């Protein structure tokens, strides 16, 4: 097997050998000289991901790795992952490009940030104070549905053999 | 043999009618999952791991799992937009006034507590505490709004539905004060408003009881959560089953790679590699296209709490028992745990009482025909009154209407009709 | 761009590939084995049968 | 970026045919993946296995898009439904349904046709230009409570007037715009003003 050996704080009975998960994998295991138990953990694996701002605009890329810590590997931790290549603003605005937990990046250089929820806007509210309009504004609005896709048949004879 | 129902049999009769003289402030709730888990798969990791050699052998077989990640990605941005659609609906974070005095009516247990640390109602603890790793390739990606943002979410909505009434769901938000909202609420169900500023003490006791029975309510009952907890339970166990067809046989003579590599030569060992691989494709495959069907209905059920959330909350609706048994007021919505739970006020009619009726009067040969109630009888005298509620009232000729004379319609009666 | 099999890619998020830590070292862990065969009686006897 | 459903659904249809096309030219791990090659350079009695895997394989692909097609045709039959629904209430009629058709007070709809697709111009009717009031639940006068039939009562701070909630027309209290209910001694909040009588 591969991975990383380590410490376990598992006791085998003086019989066991292997240790074995819900997922029916080894994780702990037992030396045969000396007589330890040791963790197993695969090595530290994750997906890669890159945010680009399109290419029409420029070529600079921040890339996200999946949950891995960032030791493991313009460096920012979040919770979807170790994000390099791109800077961490106190600031806020919109979600332009989605990351994950709460995370948004854009191009402005790469920027990320906390998005924004909305504008603030308190409304004061007295039991004996009400608002009425004085006046209106007639807006239009489009709405786009589709409706049917496109019909297609398909040969099997012709296509499987021909 | 089951039984559908306890018998009843209204007392139908040609000229009575039943009129309900009090009322019952009632709530209930309703559960709607919006989202589940968004996983991630990854082809060489699950097909069969670190062998080099494996993945040049699958590599010649197609771009299969590519399709698969593809469609995993569209699943995983289709629940985003899901939760979107859901809870984003309004442009601005509105926020109550500091002294939460509403004419009476009690809001502790709906709106934010600041006491905890993490800034929810009590009701929505409450169902965070309801609702309760190792992975091969398999990742579990995070949501985009965490559970925070939705619970600012819900109370900015919270807020705009105690303020401003109905109105900031339509254009700028307007305010005003608690007890006239309701009043307009019940003037929307055709009951007047003398009747709420007449009750107005005893509504208020009655919304707080219903709102206590309502917390308490889902403290006792476990089950109540079951249309948010079994989509964890499905999604957890077909991610079991699909591990556990890991180590599955497949017709070959031995489950593990290195093995069949090691101890067969070339000639089998790639007939064996070609069947435990088309195997688990076929497994992954299986998979996906019930991500895919299980996906779609939880899109269904997000468009319909949409639906609720845009109808029910930010205004009121006149659909029969699409905000809850009765007649709707107005709904609370509350965050939850991979879903959305409503608390739907509604108005109840209770007490009914019998009364003869009629048609019109007829008073100097013509017919009088009620403007906005109904004629009724305590026996003696004749009074109109509101269909929803025992309110009589000397019958006038300012609340009545002339129509023809009193020779033509059927069942008419003779009374007088006094003019102020 | 090979990924999308395309020459201009969109505004947005893609995934390419996966990030994989290569191990480096082995490590065969078998007992202290201490079960000498009589190889030294039949091989040093000093006196051989016929 | 305005009409990216459409977009999407070409795009969706034209990739799923396009990758269907080019899983002819996979191997599925057989030596080669032309009928013609394995026909002239094998004998039957393995030549019908290498067939078989190729056959099989084809088989599952074409099968596989037939199952992702049908997914797409439900979904686009759900968002079908939807637009009939749409149609037939936004522009045979007026909705008091909120957001349905169209974000504030909705009053006509025009439909117009795209590829593959409708599009509506919900024409609706926003407020503007609010104005705050001091309001009064309902007037006392000679112990009687007077409730408006269909405004509120608002006052600029002198005077007392009822209007219409979505809109400041200012009126006179009259007895004919009020309904008098009992007395101004349960009420909570009522205040005094005279009521005009023609
Ligand atoms: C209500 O709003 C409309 C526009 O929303 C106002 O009409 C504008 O009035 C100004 C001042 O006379 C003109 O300069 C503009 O050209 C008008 N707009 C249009 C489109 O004609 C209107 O005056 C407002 N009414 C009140 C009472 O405030
Ligand atoms: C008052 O209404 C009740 C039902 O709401 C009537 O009770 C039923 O009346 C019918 C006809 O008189 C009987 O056949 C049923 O047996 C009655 N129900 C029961 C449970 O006994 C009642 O009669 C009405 N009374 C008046 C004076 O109208
Ligand atoms: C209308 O119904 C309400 C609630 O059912 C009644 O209020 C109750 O009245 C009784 C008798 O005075 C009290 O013992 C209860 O405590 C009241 N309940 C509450 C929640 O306050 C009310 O009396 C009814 N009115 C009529 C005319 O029947
Ligand atoms: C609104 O509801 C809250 C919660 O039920 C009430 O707070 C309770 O107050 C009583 C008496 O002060 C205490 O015995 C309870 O322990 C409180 N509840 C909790 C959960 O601590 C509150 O009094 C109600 N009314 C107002 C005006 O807030
Ligand atoms: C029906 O209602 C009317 C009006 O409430 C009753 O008429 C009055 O009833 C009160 C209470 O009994 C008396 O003090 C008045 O003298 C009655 N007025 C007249 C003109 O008679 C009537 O009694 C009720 N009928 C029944 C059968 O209850
Ligand atoms: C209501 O009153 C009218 C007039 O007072 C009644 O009409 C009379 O009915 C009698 C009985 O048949 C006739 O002889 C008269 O010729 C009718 N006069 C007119 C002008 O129509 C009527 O019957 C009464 N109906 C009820 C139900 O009391
Ligand atoms: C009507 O009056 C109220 C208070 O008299 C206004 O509420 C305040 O508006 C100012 C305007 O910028 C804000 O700075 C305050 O924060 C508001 N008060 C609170 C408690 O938030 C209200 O805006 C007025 N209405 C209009 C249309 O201007
Ligand atoms: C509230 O509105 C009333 C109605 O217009 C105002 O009363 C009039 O005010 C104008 C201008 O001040 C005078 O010319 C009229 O003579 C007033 N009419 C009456 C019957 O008094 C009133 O002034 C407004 N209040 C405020 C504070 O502007
Ligand atoms: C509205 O008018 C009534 C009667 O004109 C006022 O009632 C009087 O209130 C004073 C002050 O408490 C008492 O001394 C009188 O005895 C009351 N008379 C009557 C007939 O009720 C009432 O106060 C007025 N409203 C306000 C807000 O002042
Ligand atoms: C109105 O609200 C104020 C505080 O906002 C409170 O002191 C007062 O008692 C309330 N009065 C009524 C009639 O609701
Ligand atoms: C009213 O209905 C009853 C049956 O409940 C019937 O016997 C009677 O004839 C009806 N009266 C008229 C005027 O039709």
């Amino acid at each position: 097997g591969t991975g990383v050996l380590t410490e376990s704080n598992k006791k085998f009975l003086p019989f066991q050998q292997f240790g074995r998960d819900i997922a029916d994998t080894t994780d702990a295991v037992r030396d045969p000289q000396t007589l330890e138990i040791l963790d197993i953990t695969p090595c530290s694996f994750g997906g890669v991901s890159v945010i680009t701002p399109g290419t029409n605009t420029s070529n600079q890329v921040a890339v996200l790795y999946q949950g891995v810590n960032c030791t493991e590997v313009n460096v920012f931790q979040t919770r979807a992952g170790c994000l390099i290549g791109a800077e961490y603003v106190n600031n806020s605005y919109e979600c332009d490009i989605p990351i994950g937990a709460g995370i948004c990046a854009s191009y402005q250089s790469i920027i990320a940030y906390t998005m924004s929820l909305g504008a603030e806007n308190s409304v004061a509210y007295s039991n004996n104070s009400i608002a009425i309009p004085t006046n209106f504004t007639i807006s239009v609005t489009t709405e786009i549905l589709p409706v049917s896709m496109t019909k297609t048949s398909v040969d099997c004879t012709m296509y499987i053999c021909g | 043999t089951m039984s559908l129902g306890a018998e009843n049999s209204v007392a139908y009769s040609n000229n009575s009618i039943a009129i309900p003289t009090n009322f019952t402030i009632s709530v209930t709730t309703e559960i709607l999952p919006v989202s589940m888990t968004k996983t991630s798969v990854d082809c060489t990791m699950y097909i069969c791991g670190d062998s080099t050699e494996c993945s040049n052998l699958l590599l010649q077989y197609g771009s299969f799992c590519t399709q698969l990640k593809r469609a995993l990605t569209g699943i995983a941005v289709e629940q985003d937009k899901n939760t979107q659609e859901v809870f984003a609906q309004v442009k601005q974070i509105y926020k109550t006034p500091p002294i939460k005095y509403f004419g009476g009516f009690n809001f502790s247990q709906i709106l934010p507590d600041p006491s905890k640390p993490s800034k929810r109602s009590p009701i929505e603890d409450l169902l965070f505490n309801k609702v309760t790793q190792k992975f091969k390739g398999l990742t579990v990606l995070p949501p985009l709004l965490t559970d925070e943002m939705i619970a600012q979410y819900t109370s900015a909505l919270l807020a705009g539905t105690i303020t401003s009434g109905w109105t900031f769901g339509a254009g700028p938000a307007l305010q005003i004060p608690f007890p006239m909202q309701m009043a307009y609420r019940f003037n929307g169900i055709g009951v007047t408003q003398n009747v709420l500023y007449e009750n107005q003490k005893l509504i208020a006791n009655q919304f707080n009881s219903a709102i206590g029975k309502i917390q308490d309510s889902l403290s006792s009952t476990p089950s109540a959560l079951g249309k948010l907890q079994d989509v964890v339970n499905h999604n957890a166990q077909a991610l079991n089953t699909l591990v556990k067809q890991l180590s599955s046989k497949f017709g070959a003579i031995s489950s593990v790679l290195n093995d069949i590599f090691s101890r067969l030569d070339p000639p089998e060992a790639e007939v064996q590699i070609d069947r435990l691989i088309t195997g688990r494709l076929q497994s992954l495959q299986t998979y996906v296209t019930q991500q895919l069907i299980r996906a779609a209905e939880i899109r269904a059920s997000a468009n319909l709490a949409a639906t609720k959330m845009s109808e029910c909350v930010l205004g009121q609706s006149k659909r029969v028992d699409f905000c809850g048994k009765g007649y709707h007021l107005m709904s609370f919505p509350q965050s939850a745990p991979h879903g959305v739970v409503f608390l739907h006020v509604t108005y109840v009619p209770a007490q009914e009482k019998n009364f003869t009726t009629a048609p019109a009067i007829c008073h100097d040969g013509k017919a009088h025909f009620p403007r906005e109630g109904v004629f009724v009888s305590n026996g003696t005298h004749w009074f109109v009154t509101q269909r929803n509620f025992y309110e009589p009232q000397i019958i006038t000729t300012d609340n009545t209407f002339v129509s023809g004379n009193c020779d033509v319609v059927i069942g008419i009666v003779n009374n007088t009709v006094y003019d102020p | 761009k090979c990924t999308l099999k395309s020459f201009t890619v969109e505004k947005g998020i893609y995934q390419t590939s996966n990030f994989r830590v290569q191990p480096t070292e082995s490590i065969v862990r078998f007992p202290n084995i201490t079960n000498l065969c009589p190889f030294d009686e039949v091989f040093n006897a000093t006196r051989f049968a016929s």
